[PDB]
């Protein structure tokens, strides 16, 4: 279970979506995209992977 | 109801004192309803940390 903050303009910046990467698996060592989400302006986001 | 869709997004957005304002105490209304104004937009209601 994840909970990602609320969208800042200051801290994330000019976009909203946020991509989730995986790394540490297999025999790459390096960032897999392994997910993509946007982020609330209002609230904090919950999912669970 | 107005309770809900006002009030909780209240305790939802925060202000000055960094994210937040959770656990604590808020006098809110019971029943709140329309009074007068030009037209009946989504209104000023407060709550009170």
């Amino acid at each position: 279970n994840f909970v990602l903050p609320k969208y800042d303009p200051a801290e994330h910046g000019d976009e909203r979506w946020f991509k989730i990467h995986i790394g540490n698996v297999g025999g790459n060592t390096g960032r897999q995209p392994y997910y993509s989400g946007m982020l609330s302006d209002t609230s904090e986001t919950s999912m669970t992977l | 109801n107005v309770i809900r869709n006002k009030q909780i997004s209240a305790m939802k957005l925060t202000g000055v004192d960094g994210k937040s304002q959770y656990g604590n105490a808020f006098i809110i209304a019971n029943t709140v309803k329309h009074y007068g104004g030009y037209s009946d937009l989504g209104g000023p209601i407060t709550v009170y940390n």
